[PDB]
């Protein structure tokens, strides 16, 4: 009877990848509407200027 | 004055407030009242405190002088301008007009003395053609006729009455720009006249009406009629357009009458001939529920405006109604858009800043809402396009780029294999690219391009110095000073230290939404039929530059992915088979519509693919913090005393805080971000889409698979069915973003469509012939009054009336009756003070002299810039050789005498260098047939880049640059066998030729001939030999058709061919020294070349005679016309220089050592990669009126012996025959015709030296030192081959 | 064996604790963003098309002065026998009602058809 | 060793007590925020904060 | 008494299960909402 839960723990662990992906889900909806509105950062830094720089830019 | 000119035609819109202040310091009273009352409070504020200057003296004796006429007349009342057109269209005075009318009179005997012979010319080339029984009998009495056809018509005594009084003007505004007198009434029989600098007074001396108009008035007054004049001469003539022109002349009466009544109004009924045009085309659609879509709405339209101004009858519609049907209903499909040609027939309104303010400010201060899912899917789709675009480009491998965790398997799997994304997948799985991420792949080459910043643009002033436009007597406090440039090209020429990458960290490190002299201004379009006007903006030199480097970005990079999918031109023209239907709307107010949170996105992932930190989000972020207004100098701001722009009220000419976007400034951007939603609506509707903007339109394409054993009118409804159903469903989703799509103003139809070229409707074309006749107008846009560009300008405004459909015979009069009466008013009729009698009274007493320069081609001397070669095709080879054999052709039909071919032959040459051989390869000699304008242009250009100390323009422009393009044109041309084309390839590819190009796309115009004037650019040798270059070109034509040299080796009956070599050995006998000229020229079209039609049992004469060298065109019987059937640039140049010196020059290693040390100076390469690199030794009719019999013919060249140029110029020659004889017939009647197109080249023929290794004799000095500048210099080629 | 099933459940526990973090930041970010039929939008809405009305998917009279004209272009512009078109004009101006306009259109339109 | 895991589980359980306190704050703060469409009771959000808001909504 | 462990590891199971439902319809209330964008700026 014991070696039964075997079973059940592996259903919690597929169940946390079904969470976390929800949660990835709600993280690409809130990044979405965080930067194509302005002024909902609070100070984080620009988040538009979060891509990277280098296209043979370099000025300073 | 000196050398500059007032303009002679309208380039400038009409403003009621200039026209109000000029009369309220003239103190006369009028009519006039302004929805703004600033300018008069104003002025009457500067009256009141007794302010004066230069100019409102000179208008208080002006306004004295019409007060002391007008106490003459008892009972008068001033019209206002929109009021007296039907006024001021039919004006006659024969008092005022005597000089033009003798002059015309004087041109009508010219033309009348050679008309029969002009006739007998073009019968003679009709007849060899094969076309000799097809001559119509009236079109020998309407070529003979044609000046008597012209002065019969309504317009020409208001023509007259506008010229004169234009011309008048323009002498007095030339006369007083040097200094007076006051100005004196002139009293003709039916008119008083007032020319003054500024105002025009005219007093009717029955109706006792005054008319005040300024010079703007002027032009556009004498612009109209002289179009109406043209074109109704030229619908007149020409039998197609006769029931044309009984609706045309209908349509001049009515809209005329409701010009006392409605006023400024009346142009929004004119604003409505274009949409009903296509109404009425979409009453003869095969889907039978979509007949009156646009015409219900465009009644309703009419109805109101009918309705808002007073004129409330149900009489008075049904009347209008009545008479549009009139007007619009017609059975011919092909004149169905020639009202499209007489859109600017009848002015333009009147406009105010406050108005268009208002336009403006109702969309741009609008809250919408958005909805979170249809902006998510269009990303998605977004981002498939630039991933495929990029596995396209990169061999099927994805961009740089991380997915998030929650992605679908679909997208992973996709990235992990290298596969594709449909549309379907991206919809479907748009969550998946919420959090995406792209990487930076785009490179930003900035330092390669120089076009983008010489492209002249004008400068709004300093934020704090905005009241600085506005001149002192229309305001109640003195405004600031100006202390900005006002000219884009003039900041950046001047600039010591320039750099891109400091333009792009103006915008990166966030400077630009701080700095203090950003400013923003709207101006007034020019020739526009909108009574509130429409406008373009002007903004300060930073933010300028920042724009155009942005949509230089977007244009080179991710812009190419997707000009793929979409078609740039004529849709790509548009079992199963795939049916199509087509949407049009317009794109006026969309920029207005544009949101930051719409357009944020998208702007996000070109960031993260440029790599540039908060780059294109810019528009909206500067314009959502700064105050907008319209600058017009008769239009002041209702301020008692200056105050910054944040401090003025929401009203009148300010736009405090917009949220949307200018007209242009980010196309690109929203044309990228608009084609996701298209898919999208395609994808919800199952369907095919094609998409094409075109002017202020944009047409989409519905496709659709149908099975192809179904009728056609089963398939066209099927897809107008699919059509309304993707028109419901993208409606609905640009509603979703916030666009409003506008169903009213949409058209559905399952035929045409509109483009450039015309009208499609289902693969025939619908041209505005008689657009290009209103422009053939006495003298051209020039700085200087010049008879050859005049000249030139009516030719070409001719040939492209013939590309359209027009008559080539009628054209040709046409052409020949303009450039007499252009060669008399310059002679007679003129402001210029350069005219002496020594050459005015010789030609004017001498008729033949000037219908002998009247008739004369121009390359060989002559005022003629049309040839009857160029009646037929677009493209002549040599200039020299059809001019030879239009002077033949003249002699043959007597309509010149043949010494004048010896007095060709033996003309004084002029003096020019290998340079200008080298630079014009087919000019012959002449003197003083340039330009005046070109000239001072590359004189101006040249020397402010040579003065320029920007860094960018480092080593290319400097003072021995002329003595080294000399050098260079010797080295190539100075040779045993002279090629002038070879060399001019070679010197176009070079540095010199880069440079010419530099100096081309940089356009002066007046201000920077102005400012090199002031500042000694322009020595005065030069003014004083460009302000007598017409007396001298007079001259040389005088002494031309006069000399009486003969030689006995020039005869008629002979080859143009070797004519036009010994005409080219004797004028460049200097340079050449006897050496043979190479390359230059072909046999004559016409000269070559004879047709004939055979029916079936018919036997072509010609090959009876013994020619087998023959194109053969077949039409079939019984088919109607009418209906519808059923690396690097340098490197590029490096590599052109070295194929063309060695194709030229021969084949041996001094030859590659001359290439390779010419190539060295565009790219870094070794002679082995050069050598390596370089490579070693159907008919286009669509857009022209050809189509409408080339859809049924057959061409075969089978008898054709194998020259290329001569190959094809049959073919087009053949299609031209074949269009002339079917003009006017509707359908080709009972009988298969055959066109046999003989070709006689035993003649032409030149001895041949194809590759004879060609030396060098000169030295070839090169530079001191390579310019490493990257504009032309490639450090690092590569290999691609 | 449970020894090994012990190991999976601490893993799991460590796993749970990094997720409750992780929504206790978008927390603290969606509260500041975000702030029950309580309001509704004051025609915000696009008009949705009816078959009554006309638009650019097809022509249906209706109201009053501009579809008698329509209908009278479409008469006008026509193929038919020009008697034909006289006698329709002469119907046209018999029918007043507005349902009697629709039936004529669609009856006009079975005429062009055919 | 194996009775060793009670306090273990326990511990797994006040993690997704916790966890349900923050969800319920979450579905606390977007039912305020739904408005009705002329029943879809749809969210809707501003720019700087509900700032549009007043603009659009019917005055109640 | 690991029998009686085995009833509360059952018991977290349901507990997982009810707390993915509530992230599910919490996600399908963000992904269905709407902006709302003023008609002007401030300053
Ligand atoms: C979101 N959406 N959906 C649709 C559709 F209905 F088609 F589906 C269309 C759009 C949309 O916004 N289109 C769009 C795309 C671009 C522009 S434009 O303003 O830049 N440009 C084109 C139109 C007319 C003005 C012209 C500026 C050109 N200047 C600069 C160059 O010299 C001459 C004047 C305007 C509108």
């Amino acid at each position: 009877s014991l070696l039964l839960l075997k079973g059940e723990v592996e259903s919690i662990k597929k169940q946390i990848n079904r969470q976390n992906i929800s949660i990835s889900t709600l993280e690409g909806h809130l990044s979405s509407i965080m930067i194509a509105i302005p002024g909902l950062g609070k100070d984080p830094n620009d988040p538009t200027a979060d891509v990277e720089i280098n296209p043979d830019l370099k000025p300073i | 004055n000196q050398i500059l000119y007032p303009e002679v035609h309208l380039d400038s819109p009409i403003v009621t407030n200039k026209i109000v202040a000029i009369l309220e310091y003239a103190r006369v009273p009028h009519a006039y009242s302004l929805e703004d009352p600033t300018l008069c409070q104003n002025i009457k504020h500067r009256l009141k405190n007794g302010f004066s200057n230069q100019m409102i003296i000179n208008n208080v004796e002006v306004g004295n002088v019409i007060k002391s006429k007008l106490r003459s007349y008892p009972a008068h009342s001033h019209i206002p301008y929109p009021n007296c057109n039907q006024d001021l269209f039919n004006i006659e005075d024969k008092e005022s007009t005597r000089k033009i009318r003798e002059l015309l009179k004087k041109g009508n005997s010219l033309y009348s003395k050679v008309s029969d012979k002009v006739f007998q010319c073009l019968r003679d080339t009709n007849s060899r053609l094969g076309l000799g029984s097809e001559l119509r009998e009236d079109i020998k009495e309407k070529v003979i006729n044609l000046g008597v056809y012209m002065h019969s018509s309504q317009w020409f005594e208001p023509f007259l009455f506008w010229f004169t009084v234009k011309t008048e003007m323009r002498s007095v505004i030339k006369s007083q720009t040097h200094t007076r007198h006051t100005p004196v009434f002139f009293t003709g029989s039916s008119v008083e006249l007032l020319i003054s600098r500024d105002l025009v007074a005219i007093i009717s001396k029955e109706s006792q009406h005054v008319y005040y108009l300024t010079f703007e008035l002027v032009l556009m007054y004498c612009d109209v009629i002289e179009g109406r004049l043209m074109t109704e001469t030229a619908m007149t003539i020409d039998a197609r357009y006769t029931e044309l022109l009984g609706r045309v002349r209908y349509m001049w009466k009515l809209i005329d009458g409701f010009f006392p009544a409605l006023g400024n109004p009346t142009y929004q009924i004119v604003a409505m001939l274009e949409p009903l045009s296509l109404a009425y085309l979409q009453l003869r659609d095969i889907t039978v529920e979509l007949r009156g879509a646009f015409l219900n709405h465009c009644f309703t339209e009419i109805h109101d405006v009918l309705d808002q101004n007073g004129f409330s009858d149900e009489g008075t519609y049904h009347e209008l109604i009545e008479a549009l049907d009139y007007i619009f209903i017609t059975d011919d499909i092909h004149l169905t858009g020639e009202i499209f040609s007489f859109f600017r027939s009848f002015g333009h309104p009147r406009l105010e800043a406050v108005t268009a303010a208002e336009n403006v400010r109702k969309y741009m201060n609008q809250p919408k809402v958005i909805v979170y899912e249809t902006l998510m899917k269009g990303h998605a789709i977004f981002c498939g396009i630039i991933i495929n675009g990029y596995r396209d480009r990169h061999g099927g491998s994805w961009p740089p780029l991380t997915l998030p965790l929650h992605a679908a398997d679909t997208i992973r799997n996709a990235q992990a294999s290298g596969d594709g994304l449909t549309h379907e997948q991206c919809v479907d799985n748009w969550k998946s690219f919420a959090g995406v991420k792209f990487g930076c792949f785009m490179p930003l080459s900035l330092d390669s391009d120089l076009t983008m910043y010489l492209k002249d643009k004008a400068l709004a002033a300093l934020q704090r110095e905005w009241d600085s436009v506005y001149p002192k007597e229309f305001l109640r406090y003195d405004p600031p000073k100006g202390t900005g440039s006002r000219r884009l090209v003039d900041v950046f020429l001047n600039d010591s230290s320039f750099d891109p990458y400091d333009v792009i960290m103006y915008v990166v490190s966030g400077a630009y939404l701080h700095d203090p002299e950003f400013n923003l201004s709207y101006s007034l379009k020019e020739k526009e039929i909108k009574e509130t006007g429409r406008l373009f903006a002007k903004m300060t030199y930073k933010m300028r530059a920042c724009q155009v480097i942005a949509e230089n970005l977007i244009s080179n990079g991710i812009g190419k992915y997707f000009k793929d999918n979409g078609m740039a031109k004529d849709e790509h023209d548009l079992a199963y088979e795939t049916v199509s239907a087509f949407i049009t709307t317009d794109l006026k107010k969309y920029c207005l519509n544009w949101r930051y949170e719409t357009i944020s996105l998208f702007a996000q992932r070109l960031n993260e693919i440029y790599g540039l930190p908060s780059f294109f989000q810019w528009l909206h972020k500067r314009l959502e913090t700064s105050v907008l207004y319209v600058s017009d100098p008769h239009c002041p701001p209702d301020l008692d005393a200056h105050i910054p722009l944040y401090k003025v009220p929401n009203d009148q000419i300010f736009i405090k805080y917009p949220m949307g976007g200018i007209e242009g400034y980010c196309q690109k951007l929203w044309t990228i971000s608009t084609i996701p939603y298209l898919y999208l609506a395609a994808y919800e509707s199952g369907v095919r889409i094609a998409s094409l903007v075109q002017g202020d339109n944009q047409t989409i394409a519905v496709t659709k698979r149908v099975p192809s054993t179904w009728p056609y009118n089963l398939k066209k409804r099927e897809a107008a069915r699919v059509t309304r159903d993707y028109f419901v469903i993208l409606r609905q989703r640009l509603h979703d973003i916030g666009h409003h799509l506008k169903a009213n103003e949409t058209i559905v139809s399952s035929h045409f469509f509109v483009y450039s070229k015309g009208i499609y409707y289902d693969g025939l074309l619908v041209s505005q012939s008689l657009k290009s006749i209103a422009r053939c107008v006495f003298w051209s846009e020039t700085i200087v009054d010049e008879t050859r560009a005049a000249c030139s300008n009516i030719a070409t405004t001719m040939a492209k009336s013939i590309e359209r459909g027009y008559d080539r015979y009628l054209a040709y009069s046409l052409n020949v009756l303009k450039v007499i009466q252009q060669i008399l008013i310059s002679l007679g009729f003129t402001i210029n003070s350069t005219m002496t009698r020594d050459v005015v009274i010789p030609l004017l007493t001498n008729n033949d002299l000037l219908i002998r320069m009247a008739l004369l081609p121009a390359p060989i001397g002559g005022m003629n810039y049309l040839n009857m070669s160029r009646l037929f095709v677009r493209n002549i080879g040599d200039p020299v050789t059809s001019s030879i054999a239009d002077l033949k052709r003249m002699i043959l039909a007597s309509l010149m005498p043949e010494e004048t071919l010896h007095q060709v032959m033996t003309q004084q040459p002029g003096d020019s260098s290998f340079l200008d051989w080298a630079s014009d390869p087919y000019s012959a000699n002449l003197v003083c047939v340039q330009s005046i304008t070109r000239l001072l242009k590359n004189i101006t250009a040249r020397f402010v880049l040579i003065h320029s100390p920007n860094p960018m323009l480092k080593g290319l422009f400097h003072d021995d640059s002329k003595e080294e393009d000399e050098g260079l044109a010797a080295f190539l041309m100075d040779r045993h066998i002279i090629v002038p084309r070879a060399a001019h390839e070679i010197l176009d590819h070079s540095v010199t030729g880069a440079r010419e190009s530099i100096a081309g796309m940089l356009d002066t115009t007046k201000g920077l001939i102005r400012a090199s004037m002031r500042k000694g650019g322009l020595t005065s040798r030069v003014i004083t030999r460009l302000s007598n270059y017409d007396y001298e070109q007079f001259r040389a034509g005088m002494v031309l058709l006069t000399g009486r040299k003969r030689n006995v080796l020039i005869d008629k009956e002979s080859c143009s061919v070797q004519l036009a070599r010994a005409l080219r050995s004797h004028m460049w006998a200097r340079l050449a020294r006897g050496r043979p000229i190479y390359g230059l020229e072909v046999p004559d079209v016409l000269e070559s070349m004879r047709g004939h039609l055979i029916r079936r049992h018919e036997t072509c004469v010609i090959c009876e005679c013994g020619s087998v060298n023959y194109g053969w065109f077949f039409v079939p019987s019984g088919c109607q016309l009418d209906d519808i059937d059923k690396p690097s640039r340098s490197l590029r140049s490096a590599v052109r220089i070295a194929t063309v010196y060695s194709w030229a020059y021969g084949d041996d290693d001094s030859s590659w050592n001359e290439a390779w040390l010419l190539a060295r100076q565009r790219a870094n390469v070794s002679l082995e990669e050069l050598r390596v690199i370089t490579p070693i030794s159907q008919v286009k009719y669509s857009g022209t009126s050809l189509v409408r019999v080339a859809r049924y013919t057959t061409i075969s060249n089978d008898n054709l012996s194998f020259t290329n140029f001569i190959y094809q110029q049959g073919m087009l020659l053949g299609l031209g025959v074949l269009e002339t004889l079917f003009r006017l017939e509707k359908d080709t009647g009972s009988s298969n015709t055959v066109l046999h197109l003989h070709v006689e080249t035993d003649c032409c023929v030149i001895p041949m030296i194809d590759h004879p290794r060609i030396p060098s004799s000169r030295k070839l000095e090169l530079r001191a030192e390579l310019c490493t500048n990257p504009l032309i210099y490639d450090n690092a080629p590569l290999i691609d081959r």
